[PDB]
């Protein structure tokens, strides 16, 4: 159990991550090295080059034929218990919305396992425990972050039709979107247009301007078009596509990647862990305050993450049948701080961009004294 | 609802240098705001807009080539506007159809605009 | 000798470096990912954080009590034969200047050994040959790049006094420079002022404005002040100070650096090799042409480096007494392309900023078919 | 060269509300361009400039507080300028000394500017 020898292995893994962040926060706030237009070029390098190449490195060295299917089915059961109690609020009550059910699912069930999670668990329980964290990253990239593009695109395509077709929208038979438009929130004018056919059935065409509900076979084609257009423009979907594809070929016929290719990838992916933390300290220096939303809600964004998160996974991991040390890994990976990728979605689409801003930043600062309190209490 | 309908009339083959009278009889709507338009369509691309009988008749944005020569009426109780052309030039064989706004632009297709 | 097995070890070390550069050149020139104000924030991160931490990693793991003193005295003899023939031109002829003797010493004798030199030689001759290249980096950082600050500061402090005191400068007894001014080239107004004492001896004071030669005991205090002020504002002098200081303590009493400190440094220095090459491709996309100075001089900047460089070290390394394989290492480290640090000095002080621009960029592209031609001919 | 020299004269303790006559007799120079100045120096910091007898007398930049009250002469053959004060205010106990420009500003120190 907890000797003082383990407390030094945990600090060797985590103190390097805060040193990279406070030199970035110091650089803009205290010593003014970077202009705010120069910070925008460092965040754009990390988001497009360093982090997509870091997750290719982890996914392509995973063995998909030896995954731990009992550990990995207790994490899929967490996000069904959560997402099914948010369906029973939106339907029995009158004050439930759809903006709040996207926020309360991402503040409960989506932690930061790629950057903080793999170094932390591997220093606490060994090298098997940092291989279980790669298998969770495979499921977040390929399943759970694609159900949250379906929810943001359905939320945007309903604020357009119900706003411009308030008394007529039951007769729309086809919706066509022009290829110049990617996202149909309010950024462009979005001149929509209807063609009345011979029966009285409308034929909607969304154009970009210059200077009841529709049937469920019509809304389901509008969304699949627009989910597709934002999924090929995303760097983190090629990192997941080619990572799983190489991993199925390598571990069946025992093919190693050659040394020209494995060093061409590793020259930029070694820059990935250190500048993912450097870029997160440039974010907290460009916000006006750290607690950005107010004290009433910052105490609510940190109680969904560190209390409701690891309590709905104690129920899910005991029903499947995990015991011993795998139960202790699974309750400590749920108390990690808030991930970064849900913070990118809430900034683009403006759905609480401040509650998800003070959960990434203020969650990193208080996450260690809270993941160390579970580890001294589980191994009691 | 009663199957919201647009009907258009006034097409024909005439001689260059005359006058035509188009119509756009809207029916079966909610509260209709006046932004009613007309525009041309050749078989080629890059179409352009013609007239406007917008909110209260304060400004009617005409095209640059037909400035001060097209009479556009309004009758809010009858809910039908007229596009009166004068001194028909031969380059008027496009497709003219109205674009009434009830928040989203509705239109039809049915005209026979041509001239010799 | 040269089997096809060695040709694959050389390509495994160098093809990763060009992949990181052509994705940066492609990003601004072909696909427009980075604004020119966003490229300025990536070059400033590499110049202040990544590259000073990369050379601390190499210098602090050097053993200063087991240096190869015969190899390291044949490199100090190269830069005496070169620098003494540039003294006999400046003095016998009338067309020799001091602007040309700073350019012709840095285009002959200062290659790029930190970024390209240590991976290349270590893939060609083994692990001892990449340890000899660290000992040369120690001498460049601590000796030869400090004699070239003395020459730029003497060149600037002579274009001020001879220009404003053309008929009187023999009577100056003291020169004082105000602490607001760092470099006395033309950037600020530089109001100079003289105090006539009781004998007729002037007492010069350089102030910053709003809205014959002096004796050699006076010019030698003006320069040492101003060499000092640009040496404490430089990140690459703390990398060399603390690197050599730890290295003398570690290798005498056998003290290893602890694991908290060695991982706090290594989190940003792993980003150093890959983004030193990414930042050099952003430079070649912001210049208008690659061959920036014209074809008459670009053929002269590439003949001083790849011909006169390795021919004045064949003479220096044969007189000291190197033979065998150390003679082959020492003629292949002199044909490396132009270093980056002399390109920073020529841009600040404007002394041929284009001949040293088309030797860093165009030298990287043609340096492999030229260091591979020496290796197939030396091991013949 | 002959040991280039500046001499200054005209200092004294006088009564407030009079007139004084300073001088700046330059000697032993190359070709002297006229940018000759005068400025004040209290024992405190943040000094300010007073007069100018610059290139050809087209514009003489005076201070904001002594506009149109100080007479400044010029004699290029004699190479000596005069600063004539009028209606001496009591806040004139600073140090006045000239700043002739031959490319680099030369100056001396020797005055006794004070007033009651």
């Amino acid at each position: 159990m907890i000797t003082a020898a383990d407390f030094y292995h945990v600090m060797t893994a985590m103190v390097p991550l805060y040193v990279a962040m406070i030199l970035a926060y110091g650089s803009v706030k205290w010593w003014k090295i970077f202009t705010p237009d120069q910070c925008s070029g460092i965040n754009r390098f990390v988001a497009l080059f360093a982090v997509p190449l870091l997750s290719f490195h982890f996914i392509a060295a995973n063995n998909p034929y030896a995954m731990n299917l009992r550990f990995l089915a207790a994490d899929s059961l967490q996000k069904v218990i959560v997402l099914s109690l948010l369906f029973l609020w939106c339907k029995l009550s009158r004050n439930g919305s759809l903006d709040w059910t996207i926020t309360l699912f991402s503040l409960s069930t989506l932690p930061n396992t790629l950057v903080m999670g793999i170094p932390l668990l591997k220093g606490m329980y060994g090298n098997f425990s940092g291989d279980l964290m790669v298998q969770i990253v495979v499921l977040q990239c390929i399943i759970w972050y694609t159900l949250m593009l379906f929810l943001f695109e359905y939320r945007g395509a309903k604020l357009l039709i119900s706003e411009q077709f308030p008394d007529t929208a039951g007769s729309i038979v086809s919706i066509h979107v022009d290829s110049d438009i990617m996202s149909l929130d309010g950024r462009q004018p979005l001149e929509t247009e209807a063609e009345i056919k011979e029966d009285g059935k409308l034929h909607v065409t969304v154009r970009r301007s210059n200077a009841v509900m529709p049937p469920t076979s019509v809304m389901t084609r509008l969304i699949l078009i627009m989910v597709w257009r934002k999924l090929i423009r995303n760097p983190n979907s090629y990192s997941s596509l080619f990572g799983i594809t190489w991993s199925l070929i390598s571990f069946k016929w025992n093919i190693e990647m050659p040394a020209l290719i494995a060093k061409s990838i590793s020259i930029l992916s070694d820059a990935g862990l250190g500048m993912a933390m450097f870029s997160l300290g440039l974010f907290m220096a460009l916000n006006p305050r750290i607690i950005a939303c107010g004290n009433r809600r910052a105490a609510f964004a940190a109680a969904m993450r560190f209390v409701v998160g690891p309590a709905v996974m104690l129920v899910a991991s005991y029903a499947v049948g995990l015991r011993g040390v795998l139960l202790h890994v699974a309750i400590i990976q749920a108390a990690l701080p808030q991930g970064i990728v849900p913070f990118v979605f809430a900034k683009e689409y403006n759905v609480h961009p401040d509650i998800l801003s003070t959960a990434v930043i203020f969650g990193m600062l208080i996450a260690l004294p809270i993941t160390l309190l579970y580890y001294i209490l589980l191994g009691l | 609802s009663s199957q919201v309908q647009l009907v258009e009339s006034g097409g024909g083959l005439v001689q260059a240098g005359g006058s035509l009278r188009l119509s756009c009889a809207a029916s079966g709507f909610p509260v209709n705001i006046s932004w009613m338009e007309w525009y041309r369509q050749v078989p080629g691309k890059e179409r352009e807009w013609v007239a406007a009988i917008q909110s209260t008749g304060s400004y009617t944005w005409y095209a640059d080539s037909v400035k001060g020569r097209f009479t556009i009426s309004r009758d809010n109780a009858k809910n039908t506007v007229y596009l009166q052309m004068n001194s028909l030039k031969p380059e008027d064989t496009a497709v003219y159809y109205c674009r009434v706004k009830v928040g989203a632009y509705y239109r039809g297709q049915g005209t026979q605009v041509t001239v010799s």
